[PDB]
């Protein structure tokens, strides 16, 4: 019946201009409405919402509709809903000036205001799951964004902490959503930034009972928003941000760092398939190294960083172009520049992060090559490396003979560094002759020297003996006097190895590698006898 | 252009060791892959490849004899060629310690 009454009412035409008029009426009329709230209610605004929308103009029906939610909030569904079925429908075409959701905005922008707005949101979330009626969307995700954007910070945190299950549509499928709107029709990602907080750090402790009865969520479908967070966070934010989930208190964590470390797992998956933002080329220093280091520079914060790093190299698959040389050459820079104590701390870390826990290869020692060529000079760094690679030699000797193509990579794959090769070759004999496999070392030898010579003598094939030359030629020079004893013995019991080093010597075709041949020839005859 | 390659005689199945560079560009196989396989594998067996070439080498490499022959082998791309194989028993006391093959592919 009383729909039909005020059919005809100043409720369908424009809201009087005067302010005084304005509120009056409005107040007028939420108070008619009011009055029923029968169990027709519902299905008598809905008949009253899809036969007067949608119109163009601004009315005063928006703004009686809009504040009958605010000063009822009770019936909020019965008035929303309408609306929502025809945003489904295509009745409606959602504009944030479009005239139903122009006002239900602005009454958004006072505990009887934060309610009737918390349920507005409440109750677009949950008929937000997505539809296809150009791909399938989430119908109502723009009009929490321009709620939400619209609104103090204090609910937009809460909201987040509400939706996520912090404390039907997939909660997580909104905020995604939600937050992808928002840098979508804007040019921005405000939502986002208030988002990544909400979900890894827990309420704060002013608001008490929230705060000691709340769990991390389950941060899997959160891999792009961590990610696009991450792309966009200033380095100090992001390490407030780790800090802050390191020292949470344990209610908050099963285990804080395997959620520290889950978060890493996401950012580096998302990284293959995320679009439009782009981690900066150091994002695994930046974001995480830059501060993991600090933290330890830094009570019982710089305990539980410790923890990471055990962590971080228990697990070696951060080291898996240019991402590998930032990567390598970022874990080089936080050693050095933290200071004496931490990195003696950082190596032993390190150690007892490699089974000194995964198996150890030479596959897992190729990275750290790159670490190492960062390195300075005589540094207990340098020494950690070292010592980490004798162990690795030790276990190889320990079928599938991974111990011939190493003493290949590091004679002539360049992997690179002659000064490290011969360095690192010298350490590679010496474990052998503790132990055969002293065979395969003085094997391969002759191998590579002879199908070299021979076929320089019959362009990276010239290039390659050089560097073989170099190798040996710097073996005699850096037991040290000892290995030299060996190669000298090892060159001249074998014909082969006898006629190709003279060729080589004799080569004018190549300028250096004669001038090289010449000098390790000189060199074996003397540490020869 | 000749690719060349070692074995270790003195393990079993002469596992290879050196790898040119001009193999790893020409059959894909970069020497990390192939290193302690021995070259068995570059026909595989398949049924075309001649079944009798093949054992004529393994016959002569007991005895250790140079053999040259021709066979077709093919890239892990499945993209064939075809080389003709020098293999060269190297010795010094004088036993089989190494061999030596120098293939020059032709698709
Ligand atoms: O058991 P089977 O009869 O199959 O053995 C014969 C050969 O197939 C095998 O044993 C190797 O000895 C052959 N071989 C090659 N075979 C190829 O098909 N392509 C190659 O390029 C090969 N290069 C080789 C190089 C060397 C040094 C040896 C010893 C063998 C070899």
């Amino acid at each position: 019946r009383w729909i039909d009454g005020l059919q005809f009412s100043s409720l369908l035409w424009p809201p009087p201009r005067d302010p005084q008029q304005h509120k009056d009426q409005v107040v007028a009329y939420v108070e008619y409405f009011g009055q029923f709230t029968s169990e027709q209610f519902p299905d008598d605004i809905a008949e009253l919402v899809r036969h007067q929308y949608p119109s163009t103009e601004k009315r005063l029906l928006d703004d009686v509709l809009a504040m009958f939610v605010l000063h009822h909030p009770e019936h909020g569904h019965a008035v929303i809903l309408p609306i929502i079925s025809c945003l489904i429908d295509g009745s409606l075409v959602y504009s944030k000036e479009a005239h139903p959701f122009a006002s239900f905005i602005s009454l958004v922008c006072s505990e009887q205001w934060a309610l009737a707005c918390g349920e507005i949101l409440r109750i677009l979330t949950h008929y937000n799951r997505p539809i296809y009626k150009r791909k399938p969307l989430r119908p109502l995700s723009p009009w929490i964004s321009d709620i939400l954007l619209a609104a103090p910070l204090g609910i937009r945190s809460d909201y987040f902490r509400w939706c996520s299950g912090v404390m039907v549509a997939n909660g997580a499928g909104v905020i995604l959503s939600v937050c992808d709107d928002e840098v979508a029709r804007y040019e921005t990602a405000t939502l986002t930034a208030v988002a990544v907080p909400a979900l890894l750090l827990p309420p704060p402790t002013t608001s008490l009972d929230e705060h000691l009865v709340a769990g991390l969520p389950a941060l899997e479908p959160y891999a792009r928003l961590f990610h696009r967070y991450y792309a966009i966070a200033t380095p100090s934010a992001t390490q407030r941000l780790l800090l802050g989930l390191l020292e949470a208190p344990p209610s908050w964590a099963p285990d804080a760092l395997d959620a520290a470390v889950q978060l890493v797992e996401l950012l580096r998956a998302a990284e293959d398939y995320a679009s439009g933002v782009r981690l900066p080329r150091n994002w695994m220093h930046l974001h995480f190294l830059r501060a993991i280091g600090i933290a330890m520079s830094m009570g019982v914060a710089a305990d539980a960083a410790a923890a990471l790093l055990f962590r971080i190299l228990s697990q070696p698959a951060l080291l898996f172009e240019a991402t590998i040389e930032a990567t390598a050459q970022g874990i080089a820079s936080m050693l050095c520049a933290h200071g004496p104590e931490v990195e003696w701390r950082i190596c032993t870390i390190w150690e007892a992060a490699y089974g000194l826990p995964p198996i150890l290869s030479w596959n897992l020692y190729i990275p750290l090559l790159k670490v190492l060529e960062y390195l300075p000079r005589g540094s207990p760094s340098e020494a950690c490396l070292m010592k980490i690679f004798v162990a690795t030699v030790e276990t190889i000797l320990s079928a599938m003979s991974e111990l011939r193509a190493m003493v290949h990579a590091l004679f002539l794959e360049s992997c690179a560094g002659v000064e490290l090769a011969s360095r690192l070759l010298f350490v590679v004999l010496t474990v052998c002759v503790s132990h055969g496999p002293v065979a395969a070392f003085d094997s391969y030898v002759l191998a590579a020297v002879c199908a070299l010579a021979c076929e320089v003598q019959l362009d990276s094939a010239i290039s390659h003996t050089r560097r073989i030359l170099a190798i040996l030629e710097a073996l005699f020079s850096l037991a040290a006097a000892m290995v030299a004893a060996h190669i000298s013995e090892l060159f001249r019991r074998s014909k082969a190895l006898t006629h190709a080093l003279s060729g080589l010597m004799r080569c004018k075709w190549d300028k250096e590698i004669h001038k090289r041949a010449s000098s390790l020839y000189n060199l074996i005859d003397v540490h020869s006898k | 252009p000749c690719g060349f390659v070692v074995s270790d005689a003195l393990e079993p199945d002469n596992p290879i060791i050196y790898v040119n560079t001009v193999f790893e560009i020409v059959t894909g196989y970069r020497a990390e892959e192939v290193i302690g396989r021995n070259c068995r594998f570059l026909q595989c067996r398949h049924p075309m490849v001649d079944s009798t070439i093949v054992a004529k080498m393994r016959q002569c490499l007991e005895n250790g004899i140079e053999f040259q022959g021709e066979l077709l082998n093919f890239r892990k791309d499945g993209s064939p060629l075809m080389n003709k194989l020098r293999l060269v028993p190297i010795r010094e006391e004088d036993e089989i310690t190494h061999f030596i093959g120098v293939l020059l592919f032709t698709d």
